[PDB]
DNA sequence: TCAAGTACTTTTTCCGGT
RNA sequence: ACCAGGA
DNA sequence: AAGTACTTGA
């Protein structure tokens, strides 16, 4: 058995138009802008830059370690070291995915701290800009506004090339130095 | 990319476990099937997150077997590439063909024909490299790659990426 | 309301449903000399209201194809002048309950 | 779409079917090693089991009662009156 | 031994909803196919021991679910097919009412 | 054919008779919601005899010397005559009884009194005789208040739909109707005080026992009542054996809706 | 037993009918079925590359499905399919089609009225698809003229233009599977006398339905996505997998093929016919001959009792057996397979009443309850007794027959060469003898009544019959001038209750039917009670112990 | 309303000559059903078996393939809420036993 | 156009032997 | 599909 | 044996 979404479109025979994905910005069925919580209601679609997606997961198994321990009851480097343990305390350890994963956004993340990807979060979202730009800015490096509109294409007529270079001056400075 | 998806897997439970500790089986077995998975449909479900708030809701009992049925609504971390994603990886392994990059729980492979021209393979070198007038990619060296397109592979999602266009290749 | 001896000419009767929203209704003299209605087996039929009708649905969660039907040419619909759609109430003596309401809904 | 406790309007009695159904349900629940909610006074036959839990209406279990419209009242089997 | 219709019908007058199951799939029949969720027919592939699953003319290597029903209708189904007949199974409502 | 015309046919939550395109067949089963085993043929007394005797049976006049209750008949007796806000009680109690048959006159024409109904009463006062060990002797311990009230509440209690609106609750009061009719005649005061010869506690548990049996009687929803009309029907036409055509050919006759009947006739 | 599958367990919430594109038909489809030979590769006994499995199902039992790799009982078949060289008509569908002619233009496939014509506009309201096609036939049948211009929706003065074409349309009549039309004409304002008779090509039809636009067709019965009309006629032609059509296999070498396999290959040799005919040197009239022969044996293979008499008969002047011929009523599919069926865990034998047995009881003969069984699952409470019932074996009365482990396979007690020291593990389901105070259906047919079908308590006696309280007869309608009765053990704790809480005796003594008890006293109870009641009647105290130790629960006063 | 009264009556009268007593509800559901349509629904292949009730409920009596084949020609869907369909798919039938759902509550059984 | 004929459909409670 | 029986 | 459905003569 697989896991199924709040999406539940009735594709009754008439099987496909199962359309390609890209940087067209059309991305799945599945990865729609207008996405519906469990609770019903509509919620914008959630997608992470490196950084913001490295805390996420360090929260949750942080917090996965509080409820195990509560229910039993009756450096970059050193990140990894650290992060390697919490993997061995919560989860299965049979995922690789996730360690993999993990040692990936720890060695990859462009933000070490809550407070300066707070900031990034604030900044980015305030240009209207597909929630996938938006973290494409976060997640590569860019300085030209061309590296940028050359790497994220969806971006091509979305914004100003100054304005773009003006948001990547702010998050070269974030960038917290190793 | 990367992103937060609401999640619901049908769980069907044996009457023995119809104990007070239910909604504790039934959340590890949830986190057994659903974590570390990797469909087509949503790609890699990494971590389940918010443990402490994952809706069990109410088990229909399945009349002939004694079982109960739940949707268990819940909402995870996942990773799905599409193609003209570009993605910062660490090569891992490296051939005459051209080099594996591990982009997170995914690795894309590189053609030595998806490279510029310039950078040729060398046999001779420990590890096995690839090497250009100015520039020298191999095993633990990083990459900027442009995925081309993804095959969707059982417990796995694999691409093949280019190094060849512009604000591309060894970073 | 036109009562006729016999017979109305079917050129007569093709100008019936010429003047709406008024509605015109031909009823042969020889059957209204008796009235139906007053018989033994005949019980209380009631033209329900819209808002009447638009209760009995929501009170019982019925579709309109859910209730039980009376044909629009029924003796009793015809006197009534009952129109399609229309819900009559009938209130017949039950040898169960003493009293018992059923619901037609006009064809 | 689930009517609210406050507004629920069918039986406050258990049905024929219902109380039949449960004892069958745990029965079959105690049978496959389920967990007994009662404290067995050296019973052995998982009907005997349910009745008693029944009695005691120490069954975790819950009706759903569908309306012909496709709604639906949940009522306990703590809450249903067993005058049958 | 026959638990013909007129047996049916006293099981039903009963309320015997179970009861009836049980004689009418574990007591006789009862039979496990592979539906497809877009065409609800059971052209499914199902070499269930390496987990594939497939129907080739959906392209559905996904969207399958697994139906108990007597080997009798399985049966009258293909009968119906065999004939032009669609006997479409959907495991999910659309109707409502 | 009458099982496979019938077999959707069953009582949903709503005590509302449907098929399975929910169309509504009966609004109540069996016009009244009761359950066919939980009735037995009961007599509505009130229903005949002439209006001279039905009098000396039901009415009590508290402000006439000889039909006020003998103080023999309760401890109030002799406090009681005269007392206008009772005699309201009273005059209230024996116009609904006047009004109870009429309308019975009116159900059935030709005043057959023998109707079954649920929850047998003559066997709950029986009961109430032996169980409390009724003195035919010693006055009741019993107001007209205790009585008049009394039934008037039990009434409330008889539920069979239970809904909070209009419709729901007329219908409720309608499916009522005649068990209430057989109720206040076989509960009057008089009856109650000089026939029964009640205790206070006998007429609780009279009360009490009513209620009880009345909710127990009601059918269940889930009540595959189309194959049971069906074979109730069905299983008698197996046991059978002015002319006119009768048993199984005038049944084959009725259910076909033959067009050309074999003798057709007219009443007149 | 079947394997264990991932795929998710549902139930059927909706039948959505309709009909197989030509296409679905290719594309479901394992293989294709150009060969009318079923196997034998030339003589050498296993299956054609080309009739029964060249890819479909399987036959041998050992040898697994060459598609699904699953084997016999597991591999549910798998279609095939027929490309038929011309179309042919569904013969159920015959009349639907002379029905759809008759409502659209046999040459632009337009409906012959519309919202021009008020009767159609009314008719086209009607919210029903039967009713609604049922009234837009009545209307269209008789228009004979495809309008180009009919009067304005204000003044007959003015004539607006709906769709175009003014072709005469056909007088069409059946002359047994085919469709034959009959053209007035105009010829000097007159013409018919003598009208143009030709008849109507499957193909032409195809044409005419393929050209019936979707809002037309949907004014019809018809269904854009599961039932257009294009669909009645016949293309490419379904093959049923060999479980629709299995080998009778005698012996080791003697084939014994179902009939729908030779039907089958009829109408694949009479396609290789037609097909050869026209790819040759076409005789122009030898292929309306094959195409005639082709239309038959499709029509013959699905329904065989057609009205146009010849039916088509085996060679042996026996008849073939349609499809349409299976799920025909009692005995066949629906009535006898379906809402029917035999089934395990009966017994019947012979009745015989006992005044010693309790209302809710029923004598069950020894060799009966030997037979009939229980899966009781090994359960703390019960691992002692079910491990002592497993020692002694099928052959002494409480007893079992079979141990079920975790892995689900069987433990025959009978032969199991561990039989003795077998060890009985939580979970396991132990299939013990049937025991007394099980709760089992008792029945006695005909069974008009609620009451024909009871559950009673068990009671292991000797002798072969059936036994039962003399006041039970009644509800039964049982007699012991050699009834026998029916007797079903369920399977599960739920039916257990089931039958126990609902259908027991006792339950049913107060029947609904007349508001009165089915069951009283009879025969000789009720004789000697009168007997017993008199004035007269007095009993000495020897003959009053006895009558007294008697009743079951005299309170020993 | 009429025609009913008159149609029970005449029902009643075929079982009182020969004696029996059937309860009343019995009778009057059978006389309201073939009423509830408007008009004289007979208990016969052209009556009843002709409502627009599931196609495999009605294939089960009288006609069967022709009932079926209309089915596909028109694109039917059954609803699966008739007894037969559910005997037919071997599925709990929403007969009083299954004219409801049970489900486990974790609350009241963590509170046990 | 409306009555009369023709087609053609359709059923029948459960348990040795060709 | 037939034939012969049983309730 | 009894209906529906459709076709045929006045
Ligand atoms: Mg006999
Ligand atoms: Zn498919
Ligand atoms: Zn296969
Ligand atoms: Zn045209």
């Amino acid at each position: 058995v697989s896991t199924s979404t709040f999406q539940t479109r009735r594709r009754r025979l008439k099987k496909v138009e199962e359309e390609e994905n890209a940087a067209t910005l059309q991305l799945g069925q599945e990865f729609q802008l207008k996405q519906i919580n469990h609770q019903g209601e509509e919620e914008e679609l959630i997608a992470l830059n490196l950084s913001e997606a490295r805390l996420v997961i360090k929260e949750a198994l942080v917090e996965r370690r509080r409820a195990f321990k509560r229910s039993q009851k009756k450096t970059r480097e050193k990140e990894l070291e650290s992060i390697d343990v919490l993997l061995e305390q919560t989860t299965g350890g049979n995922n690789k995915d996730l360690k993999n994963t993990m040692q990936y956004l720890t060695n990859f993340s462009r933000f070490r701290d809550q407070e300066t990807v707070g900031a990034v979060i604030q900044l980015l979202k305030s240009t209207g800009l597909h929630p996938f730009e938006v973290a494409q800015l976060g997640s590569l490096a860019c300085d030209t506004a061309d590296e940028a509109k050359t790497l994220i294409p969806s971006l091509n007529n979305k914004i100003s090339d100054d304005e773009l270079e003006r948001i990547l001056k702010e998050l070269s400075n974030l960038e917290t130095l190793y | 990319m990367f992103f937060i998806k609401d999640l619901s897997l049908n769980i069907t439970l044996h009457p023995s476990f119809f104990g007070p500790r239910m909604k504790q089986y039934l959340k590890t077995k949830l986190l057994e099937e659903v974590e570390g998975s990797c469909t087509g449909k949503f790609g890699y479900i990494l971590c389940v997150l918010d443990y402490d708030n994952i809706d069990i809701q109410r088990g229909r009992i399945l009349p002939t077997d004694g079982s109960a049925e739940f949707n268990v609504k819940y909402r995870a971390v996942v990773f799905k590439p599409f193609k003209g994603e570009v993605v910062d990886g660490t090569v891992v392994s490296c051939s005459q063909h051209g080099f594996e990059v591990q982009v997170g729980p995914m690795k894309v492979f590189v053609t030595k024909h998806l490279m510029p021209q310039d950078l040729t393979f060398n046999a001779g070198s420990n590890p096995p490299s690839y090497q250009s007038s100015e520039d020298v990619i191999t095993i633990k060296s990083r990459i900027r790659v442009k995925i081309e397109g993804c095959i969707s592979q059982v417990s796995s999602i694999h691409a093949i990426g280019s190094i060849k266009e512009d604000y591309l290749g060894a970073i | 309301i036109f009562v006729y001896q016999n017979n109305i000419t079917p050129s007569a009767m093709k100008l019936v449903p010429s003047i709406p929203p008024a509605t015109i209704e031909t009823f042969n003299e020889a059957a209204l000399v008796v009235n139906i209605t007053h018989h033994e087996l005949v019980p209380k039929h009631i033209r329900l209201s819209s808002d009447e009708k638009r209760e009995l649905l929501k009170r019982y969660r019925l579709k309109e194809s859910q209730l039980p039907r009376i044909q629009r040419a029924d003796p009793v619909a015809l006197y009534l002048g009952l129109k399609r759609g229309e819900v009559v109430k009938i209130i017949r003596k039950s040898e169960t309950s003493g009293r018992y309401a059923s619901y037609r809904i006009c064809m | 779409k689930a009517i609210p406790k406050d507004q629920r309007a069918t039986t406050p009695y258990m049905t024929k079917y219902e109380r039949a159904r449960i004892l069958g349900t745990r029965a079959l629940q105690i049978s496959m090693n389920a967990p007994v909610f009662v404290d067995l006074e050296g019973e052995t036959d998982p009907l005997r089991i349910a009745m008693k839990e029944l009695a005691e209406k120490k069954i975790p279990l819950v009706i759903r009662r569908y309306l012909p419209d496709g709604s639906f009242e949940d009522w306990s089997v703590e809450e249903l009156i067993v005058d049958l | 031994l026959r638990f013909g219709e007129m047996e049916r019908d006293c099981m039903i007058a009963h309320g015997a909803a179970s009861f009836l199951k049980e004689r009418l799939m574990e007591a006789s029949d009862a039979f496990r196919v592979h539906i497809c969720g877009i065409c609800g027919l059971m052209t499914v592939i199902a070499k269930l021991n390496h987990n594939q699953f497939e129907c080739k003319g959906c392209d559905n290597k996904i969207d399958i679910y697994q139906i108990h029903i007597p080997y009798a209708a399985k049966l009258l189904f293909q009968e119906l097919m065999a004939m032009n007949i669609t006997p479409r199974l959907y495991t999910d409502r659309s109707r409502d009412f | 054919r009458l099982v496979k015309a019938l077999e959707d046919i069953m009582v949903h939550y709503d005590n509302t008779t449907r098929n399975s395109l929910g169309n509504v067949i009966q609004f109540i089963y069996g016009e009244d919601g009761m359950d066919a085993a939980h009735i037995e043929k009961q007599s509505l007394d009130t229903i005949g005899g002439s209006d001279a005797a039905f009098e000396k049976r039901y009415r009590v006049d508290l402000l006439n010397t000889d039909h006020t209750l003998d103080p023999s008949l309760l401890e109030s007796g002799s406090e009681i005559l005269g007392d206008l806000k009772l005699q309201v009680l009273l005059d209230e109690e024996y116009k609904q009884l006047v009004k109870d048959r009429k309308f019975l006159r009116e159900v059935f024409v030709d005043g057959e009194a023998n109707w079954p109904l649920p929850v047998n009463i003559r066997r709950i006062i029986q009961n109430a005789q032996q169980t409390f060990h009724i003195d035919h002797t010693k006055p009741s311990d019993l107001t007209i208040k205790d009585i008049v009230l009394g039934v008037k509440d039990l009434q409330e209690n008889l539920l069979v739909l239970r809904g909070k609106n209009e419709i729901i609750q007329n219908a409720q009061r309608d499916a009522v109707t005649l068990f209430c009719c057989l109720l206040r005649s076989r509960l009057a005061t008089r009856r109650v005080l000089q026939e029964y010869r009640l205790t206070k506690q006998a007429f609780d548990w009279v009360l009490s026992n009513i209620e009880a049996q009345f909710l127990r009687s009601v059918v269940h929803p889930g009540e595959m009542v189309g194959v049971l009309a069906a074979q109730s029907i069905g299983e008698p036409a197996t046991q059978m054996t002015k002319k006119v055509t009768s048993g199984v050919p005038r049944l084959k006759e009725i259910l076909n809706v033959a067009k050309n009947m074999k003798t057709p006739s007219l009443t007149v | 037993g079947q394997q264990y599958s991932s795929a998710p367990l549902r139930t059927v919430k909706e039948v959505q009918f309709g009909l197989f594109s030509p296409e679905e038909v290719r594309a479901i489809s394992v293989a294709k079925i150009r060969f009318p030979e079923t196997m034998d590769e030339t003589q050498t006994r296993a299956k054609i590359g080309g009739l029964n499995d060249p890819r479909l199902g399987s036959i041998d039992r050992n040898l697994k499905c060459q598609t699904c790799q699953e084997g016999m009982n597991e591999c549910p078949g798998h279609f095939g399919h027929i490309d038929l060289a011309k179309p042919v008509f569904h013969v159920g569908f015959i009349a639907k089609i002379k029905k759809v002619c008759e409502c659209v233009c046999m040459h632009c496939g337009k409906l012959l009225l519309d919202e021009h014509n008020e009767l159609m506009r009314q008719a086209l309201a009607i919210k029903d698809s039967k009713k609604r096609f049922a009234a837009i036939w009545t209307l269209c049948k008789t228009k004979m003229v495809c309008e180009t211009d009919v009067p304005s929706e204000d003044d007959p003065t003015q004539l607006v233009s709906r769709g175009g074409c003014g072709n005469t349309q056909p007088t069409i009549r059946k002359d047994g599977l085919k469709l034959v039309g009959s053209w007035k004409k105009d010829r000097a304002t007159g013409d018919a006398d003598e009208p143009e008779l030709r008849v109507l090509s499957t193909e032409e039809i195809l044409n005419i339905f393929k050209h019936i636009s979707v809002k037309d067709f949907t004014s019809l019965g018809f269904n854009e996505v599961f039932s257009r009309p294009e669909w009645m006629i016949l293309t490419c032609l379904p093959v049923p997998p060999p479980p629709v059509r299995p080998s009778i296999s005698f012996n080791e070498s003697q084939r014994g093929e179902d009939d729908l396999t030779f039907k089958l290959a009829d109408i694949l040799k009479a396609n290789i016919s037609l097909e050869t005919l026209e790819h040759n040197g076409a005789p122009h009239h030898a292929i309306e001959e094959a195409e005639s022969l082709l239309q038959f044996h499709v029509a013959t293979y699905m329904d065989n009792d057609i009205a146009g008499q010849p039916q088509a008969l085996q060679k042996s002047g026996r008849p073939v057996k349609s499809i349409r011929a299976r799920l025909k009523g009692k005995e066949g599919r629906i009535r006898g397979n379906l809402m029917g069926k035999r089934v395990d865990f009966s017994a019947r034998t012979v009745i015989s009443g006992d005044p010693n047995l309790e209302l809710d009881q029923v004598g069950v003969p020894k060799s009966i309850a030997k037979t009939l069984t229980y899966p009781e699952v090994v359960t703390p409470y019960n691992i002692d007794r079910l491990t002592q019932l497993v020692r002694n074996g099928p052959n002494e009365h409480p007893g079992a027959k079979y141990v079920i482990r975790d892995s689900g396979d069987r433990i025959d007690l009978r032969y199991s060469k561990r039989a003795g020291d077998i060890q009985l593990q939580y979970g396991w389901k132990v299939e013990r003898h049937i025991m007394d105070n099980d709760p089992v259906l008792f029945n006695r047919q005909p069974s008009l009544h609620k009451m024909s079908m009871m559950a009673h308590r068990v009671k292991v006696i000797p002798y072969s019959t059936f036994r039962l309280n003399l006041s039970v007869t009644s509800p039964y309608n049982a007699d012991f001038d050699g009834d026998e009765m029916n007797l079903h053990v369920p399977q599960s704790e739920e039916t257990r209750a089931e039958l126990s809480q609902l259908c027991a005796v006792p339950l049913q003594i107060v029947s609904p039917q007349s508001n009165k008890p089915c069951m009283g006293i009879v025969q000789d109870t009720l004789c000697g009670i009168r007997k017993l009641t008199l004035r007269d009647t007095f009993i000495e105290l020897d003959q009053v112990l006895n009558m007294l130790y008697w009743v079951p629960d005299w309170d020993g006063v | 309303e009429a025609g009913r009264a008159a149609l029970y009556k005449e029902v009643y009268n075929v079982i009182a000559s020969d004696g029996s007593y059937v309860n009343y509800r019995h009778m009057a559901l059978l006389v309201d059903v073939m009423t509830t349509q408007g008009g004289l629904t007979s208990v016969t292949r052209h009556g009843f078996n002709r409502s627009n009730t599931g196609a495999l409920m009605r294939c089960s009596f009288e006609e069967t393939v022709e009932i079926l084949f209309e089915a596909g020609a028109s694109a039917e869907l059954d609803d699966c809420r008739g007894v037969s369909e559910n005997v037919i798919l071997g599925q709990m039938a929403p007969i009083g036993t299954g004219a409801f759902d049970v489900m486990i509550d974790e609350e009241s059984l963590v509170k046990y």
